[PDB]
């Protein structure tokens, strides 16, 4: 058993970590006061659940975990909240002010107060773990925490824990739910600082999850809350074969070796399938081949670009329930002759498959309506480079003007970094052409 | 909790600064006597940001009231609410400033300031976490526009990374008490530029019109023109009194609003302008955005928008609020500006002004704002021209080059707009 | 109120859109570089649809289908042919074709020598720069002083020849595919024809050989004797079938034309496909035909942004208004369906 | 389209189909960009008070 530890950072971090516990403890049979019946062994144990969750001797099942955000309010919510005694005190780092939006102020200025009691709470965990493999960190991109003491935190844990894997869950901007006009500058410098110290990250677009929970769940208008729950259950299909008995992404390193072939190309494309909403009286379950085929349709990605117009280099299949291999293939078989799957030349064309036999668990008052099978799709393909270009050609609109840049430069940051920052971008965006596109 | 600290200047500066604490008192649901008497939750759960909680859960607004002489805030003293402020916190001289600018910022201020501070600082002392200030004052007069600037550069010096917010009311010949108005005015946005992080204009033009044209009112008073302003005062601070996600503090907000330092001028704007009948979202949406609901006397269409906040308030759709937003943007997208991309902001707040369902405020970062400052460059350069009324301010030690440079600033003030503008 | 913006200056038929668009009052045109628009007259060029249907409140609507570039490029072409089993490497109404590549620089350059072996008259072009020749040696020592790549197909030596004048020519049709991907067919097209006689003995001579209309009213006279233009519509063209061959346009090409449309298209629908994306698209294509002595009619390439003939301008472009732009945007039949 | 390391327990099943074969910063560094991003501050905010000063 190797141990996992999460991070989560940041208001996006901290309420999507919160929807995930709360998720995990239901998965795992653990109550709110931390007891877990199910657990024969009191005090200790090497299982698979150990994985996200450490013991003690009273009985509790304690999250290894840790909230870090420069302001109170969010976290405050977890301390008084329904699993408030989950967590203790130590587990959860609040600071007096915030980021304010701006990467420089969180990177530099605040990050700097309060970086180095941050590794400290995260060294504790780290001491009880007998075998840690590496961290999962959660944040987003257009905060002022989320992108710039993320790539500070990146950045030192590369430095304490060298050989530790980290993984990243990235919330991407969308002005839809937006609270920011700088959101591009502060998700171009965060990602310039972290590319180098991310083993893979699993981006998700604001926009994407936003109309799911429209088209779906039949939500007017999506809160923070529902996108959360849905956020939540994606993460938690990722991580499942960490925290249950399993043969594939047993392990953090596993992530990379399956997903990553190119390090600097270490994003992901995830989808998910079926979406149905709770309301709905009568419904139809879905089979095998119909979630499998929904995993090539653009209206179920985390992130909208098209896969058609780019190149494969790995393909993860991840089912939850009632599913047979036997069907899996039948239902493959079916999708390439109708679909279009360009793999790579320098990669075997072909799909790494997961199954595990319980069905997706749902918050009960949720949104999401509970599913005999449902399925989450991993794929490298270079098409989630549209996200970056979109991103980027935001970027280039303002810095053009050199708008907003004195709010970065007063917290002490250099306008030079701006340029590198999106020099790198401009390196990202062309090593995607070259391996996704021809002539 | 973030707190900040109030400020009140002036005979202008008071007589709206006392009419904000009357209006927002109501609405946190706080008599005036300290005591809470409302039935939401949400109306004390972010109630520290403007007031403190003294012996017997009583809720002390944190405001200091500035003049220098007593008259104004003797009347305030005397007013509905006016055993709500803190006994303390009332600074005051005997002097006057004689609606001089010189007076305020630099001889009959000079001497009063000191003991300002240092409420301001006792103030400070007592707060978890200050966000910054609000200062409430007129231009166009002597101690709310000289003493007040004075008092901002003070402050600017004690609490260097603090945010400076500003509502100053800008003259206007329409309601005009002295001639040397544009001097006082020029002299001030010299100030406000460099000391400022935000800045609601408010001019007494636009007041004016809109109690005359809009409202009917024959003959309007300052009481008329100070309700539109305690109206708008509310709506601009909504974000900032209850639970919300966009512009929640005064830094964000300036992060939001402020893409080039000195172009932090912000044209406020309000919906509906006060009978029983409950306007629909697309009417709130598309009055909020014309011009004769806005409070700075300018034309949008003469310029550009950098950044747009709105805020709504009452019990509405959400969805069809996102879709009035879009469709202002979208169908006249010539009026934002193409290189600050999704650059308007929408805030929804359940809570209602009183006597209304449905209310919008309009808070913009525009080009057009050049056109106020134009008007009183010229007003100024009309006098200054032939030095007229200059003995005024010479007399207090002021020489002829400080208002040069004053004119010379906001002129350039005016040409940064015209370049956004065109770019 | 509807609005667009333009990227493609040098377009005839989207200039003529624009006027439409701008003349029904309900459409305003923007900068090139505002993002709120509901519709893009995208350039031909690196089109950026990674951009596109990420505005909140907008339906946005683009005149090219990504991907459409494969039906569009000589050598994407013949790849796409050979490749998909829709099409089949036995494709009956497409000349016998090869890509090669310069040796300089997936080629079947041996694979052309083999059939070669076994009328030998080929012709080798590009996406002016055209070789005709019967002899195989000259043919491959053509393509390696250019260096892009080239295409190979067997030059069809028995052609449908007008009479009088024995002449040569192409068929081109004009195809709108909308969103929805229904297939329109213009019911107007144009006879490029040329107006020298067709001499089997000279291909060194490259006029009576070569219908383009650059190579018909230049390097080439006499032009406009036969037709206004070296162009033959529709209406005298099946008179013609009629008085000659005692037989219809429609019965003898139309119906191949037709068939010849849909298959390329149904093809590669889903591939290019916009029925469940963020963003929707059409495009209007230029199909290229020849008609040999049997009247059998062979597709000759695919033009992904075709100009139109000037008495058909206001005809199709008002078209496209119709079906392509305002049924996704509707307001305050020419085409037929396949 | 070949299935190989098929793995079975009791929570569930994995295995890989194939279709066809293919064809850092120092600690000192950080603390001395962050010291230097401080250090930058100091300067303005020792600017602004110079001239307040004045
Ligand atoms: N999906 C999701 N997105 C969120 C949530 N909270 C914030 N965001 C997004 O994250 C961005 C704002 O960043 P935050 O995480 O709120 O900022 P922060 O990391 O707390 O940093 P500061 O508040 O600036 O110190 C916006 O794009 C929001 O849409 C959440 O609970 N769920
Ligand atoms: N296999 C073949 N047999 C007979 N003629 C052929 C041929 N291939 C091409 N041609 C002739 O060559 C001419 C030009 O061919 P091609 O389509 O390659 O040029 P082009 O792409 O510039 C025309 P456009 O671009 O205007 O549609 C055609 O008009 C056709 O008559
Ligand atoms: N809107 C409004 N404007 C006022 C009020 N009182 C004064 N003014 C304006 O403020 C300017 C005079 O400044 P005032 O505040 O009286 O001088 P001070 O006491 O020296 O600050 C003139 O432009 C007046 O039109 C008021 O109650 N409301
Ligand atoms: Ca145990
Ligand atoms: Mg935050
Ligand atoms: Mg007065
Ligand atoms: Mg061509």
């Amino acid at each position: 058993m190797r141990e996992c530890i999460s991070i989560h950072v940041g208001q996006a971090g901290v309420q999507i970590g919160n929807a995930c516990w709360e998720l995990y403890c239901l998965e795992h049979g653990i109550q709110p006061d931390g007891q877990m019946p199910s657990d024969k062994t009191i005090g200790g144990g090497d299982d698979s659940f150990n994985t996200f969750f450490s013991e003690t001797g009273a009985g509790k099942h304690v999250p290894r975990a840790v909230f870090v955000d420069l302001e109170p309010t969010v976290i405050d919510e977890v301390r008084t909240g329904t699993y408030r005694q989950l967590f203790h005190p130590e587990q959860l780092i609040t600071g007096k002010e915030d980021a304010a939006n701006n990467y420089a102020r969180g990177h530099y200025t605040i990050g700097k107060e309060i970086i180095d009691l941050v590794l400290d709470r995260i060294r504790k965990l780290a001491d009880q773990c007998t075998g840690l493999q590496g961290f999962l960190v959660f944040h987003s991109f257009g905060g002022g925490t989320g992108s710039g003491f993320t790539s500070l935190l990146m950045e030192r844990l590369s430095v304490d824990y060298g050989k530790k894997s980290k993984l990243e869950f990235s919330i991407y901007p969308a002005p839809q739910v937006s609270t920011a006009v700088v959101e591009p500058y502060n998700s171009i410098l965060t990602t310039h600082t972290t590319l180098e110290h991310s083993d893979c990250a699993f981006m998700v677009d604001n926009e994407a999850i936003y109309d799911i929970c429209r088209r779906n769940l039949d939500i007017e208008r999506p809160t923070y809350t529902n996108l959360n729950r849905l956020i939540s259950q994606i993460v938690s299909s990722i991580t499942a074969s960490l925290r249950f008995d399993g043969a594939l992404n047993v392990d953090l390193t596993e992530f990379q070796t399956n997903l990553v072939p190119y390090p600097r190309i270490h994003f992901p494309l995830a989808t998910y399938a079926p979406v149905i909403s709770a309301e709905k009286a009568y419904h139809e379950q879905l089979s095998v081949a119909e979630i499998t085929n929904a995993c090539f349709e653009p209206a179920n990605q985390m992130v909208k670009c098209d896969p058609r117009h780019g190149k494969y280099m790995a393909c993860c299949l991840l089912y939850r329930g009632d599913v047979v291999p036997k069907d899996v293939n039948a239902a493959i078989a079916t999708i390439k002759t109708k679909r279009s799957i360009q793999f790579v030349d320098w990669c075997p064309t072909g799909f790494k498959v997961g199954i595990n036999y319980q069905p997706p668990t749902v918050v009960p008052g949720g949104d999401l309506a509970k599913v005999q099978r449902a399925v989450c799709m991993l794929s490298n393909t270079t098409a989630i480079a549209e996200a970056w270009a979109r991103l980027d050609h935001k970027f280039d609109l303002m810095y053009a003007k050199r708008a907003f840049v004195h709010w970065y430069v007063g917290e002490g940051m250099e306008e030079g970094e701006f340029s590198e920052a999106r020099e790198d971008m401009a390196a990202l965006e062309k090593d995607y052409e070259e391996v996704g596109v021809d002539s | 909790m973030r707190e900040i600290v109030h400020i009140q200047a002036g005979q202008c500066g008071n007589q709206i600064g006392a009419k904000f604490w009357e209006v927002i008192s109501d609405e946190h649901g706080i008599d005036p006597t300290g005591s809470y008497h409302g039935d939401s939750d949400l109306q004390l759960e972010r109630i520290n940001v403007y007031y403190n909680e003294a012996t017997g859960n009583k809720y002390v607004p944190r405001a200091i009231l500035v003049d220098l002489e007593p008259g104004t805030m003797d009347s305030v003293r005397s007013g509905p609410f006016g055993q709500i402020f803190r006994p303390d916190n009332f600074v005051f001289g005997q002097s006057g400033a004689g609606n001089n600018w010189a007076k305020g910022h630099y001889t009959e201020g000079a001497e009063l300031v000191d003991s300002v501070l240092d409420v301001v600082r006792k103030e400070s002392e007592s707060c978890d976490c200050l966000q910054g200030f609000q200062l409430t004052h007129s231009l166009g007069g002597g101690t709310g526009s000289g003493m007040g600037t004075l008092l901002i550069s003070k402050i600017r010096e004690e609490y260097p990374d603090r945010i400076m917010n500003t509502f100053s009311v800008m003259p206007s010949p329409k309601v005009s008490d002295t001639v040397v108005e544009p001097y006082n005015a020029t002299l001030s946005v010299h100030q406000l530029v460099e000391n400022t992080d935000e800045t609601y204009c408010i001019d007494n033009e636009a007041l004016y019109d809109i109690c005359f044209r809009t409202l009917k009112l024959t003959t309007p008073t300052y009481g008329d023109l100070n309700h539109l302003v305690s109206a708008t005062m509310s709506g601009v601070t909504t974000c900032l009194r209850f639970p919300g996600q966009l512009n929640a503090d005064l830094r964000k907000l300036a992060v939001n609003m402020v893409p080039f330092p000195r172009l932090h001028f912000f044209m406020p704007g309000f919906a509906p302008l006060t009978q029983y009948r409950a306007l629909t979202v697309p009417e709130l949406t598309q009055q909020m955005f014309d011009s004769k609901n806005m409070m700075a006397a300018c034309d949008p269409r003469h310029g550009r928008y950098l950044t747009v906040a709105a805020i709504f308030r009452g019990r509405m759709s959400m969805k069809e609020v996102d879709e009035q937003m879009l469709n202002v943007q979208n169908k006249n997208s010539s009026y934002f500006v193409e290189w600050i991309p999704n650059n308007v902001k929408t805030a929804v707040c359940d809570i209602p002004p009183r006597g209304l369902k449905m209310s919008a405020t309009f808070i913009g970062n525009s080009t057009a704002i050049q056109e106020l400052f134009k008007r009183i460059s010229e007003q100024f350069t009309a006098m200054f021209r032939r030095k007229a009324f200059l003995h005024w301010y010479t007399g207090e030690g002021m020489d002829e080059m400080e208002f040069t440079e004053a004119e010379s600033n906001m002129n350039d003030l005016v040409s940064e707009y015209q370049q956004y503008q065109d770019a | 109120m509807y609005t667009f913006v333009v990227r493609d200056e040098n377009s005839s038929v989207y200039a003529e859109v624009s006027r439409l668009l701008l003349a029904t009052g309900q459409w305003k045109r923007l900068r090139k570089d505002n993002p709120r628009f509901n519709l893009m007259l995208g350039e031909r060029n690196r089109l950026p649809f990674g951009r596109l249907g990420h505005e909140p409140g907008l339906v946005q609507l683009v005149n090219y289908y990504r991907g459409a570039d494969k039906l569009c490029r000589k050598a994407s072409l013949v790849k796409l042919i050979k490749t998909s089993p829709e099409l089949s490497e036995s494709c009956t109404w497409f000349p016998e074709s090869y890509v090669i590549y310069p040796t300089n620089l997936t080629d079947e350059r041996e694979v052309f020598l083999a059939a070669y072996n076994r009328g030998n008259v080929w012709i080798a072009k590009s996406s002016e720069g055209i070789l005709i020749s019967s002899e195989a040696s000259e043919l491959l020592d053509f393509i390696d002083e250019q260096g892009q790549v080239h295409v190979i197909q067997k030059y069809l030596e028995k052609p449908l020849l007008l009479e009088p004048g024995h002449r040569k020519f192409d068929i081109r049709s004009w195809v709108l595919v909308d969103h929805l991907y229904n297939i329109y067919l213009y019911r107007e097209g144009v006879l490029r024809t040329s107006s020298e006689p067709y001499n089997s003995a000279n291909f060194q001579d490259k006029t009576c050989h070569l219908t383009n209309h650059c190579i018909q009213k230049e390097y080439s006279k006499n032009y406009g004797r036969y037709e206004e233009g070296n162009e033959m519509f529709f209406e005298e063209f099946n008179q013609y079938l009629m008085d000659a061959l005692n037989t219809t346009l429609e019965n003898s090409i139309l119906l191949q034309i037709k068939h010849i449309i849909r298959s390329c298209l149904m093809c590669i629908e889903p591939a290019i496909s916009t029925k469940h994306l963020h963003y929707q698209s059409f495009q209007l294509f230029g199909f290229d035909f020849m008609v040999d002595e049997e009247l059998k009619v062979w597709l000759i390439e695919v033009n992904g942004a075709p100009a139109c003939a000037q008495k058909l301008y206001a005809e199709l472009c008002q078209g496209i208004v119709d079906v392509a732009i305002s049924s996704v945007f509707p307001l305050a039949s020419i085409f037929i369906k396949l | 389209m070949e299935v190989i390391e098929l793995n079975k327990c009791t929570s569930g099943q994995s295995f890989e189909v194939i279709l066809k074969p293919p064809s850092d910063p120092s600690l000192e560094e950080i603390q001395k960009k962050l010291e230097a991003a401080e250090e930058r501050r100091k300067y303005q905010e020792a600017e602004l008070l110079k001239h307040l000063a004045e």
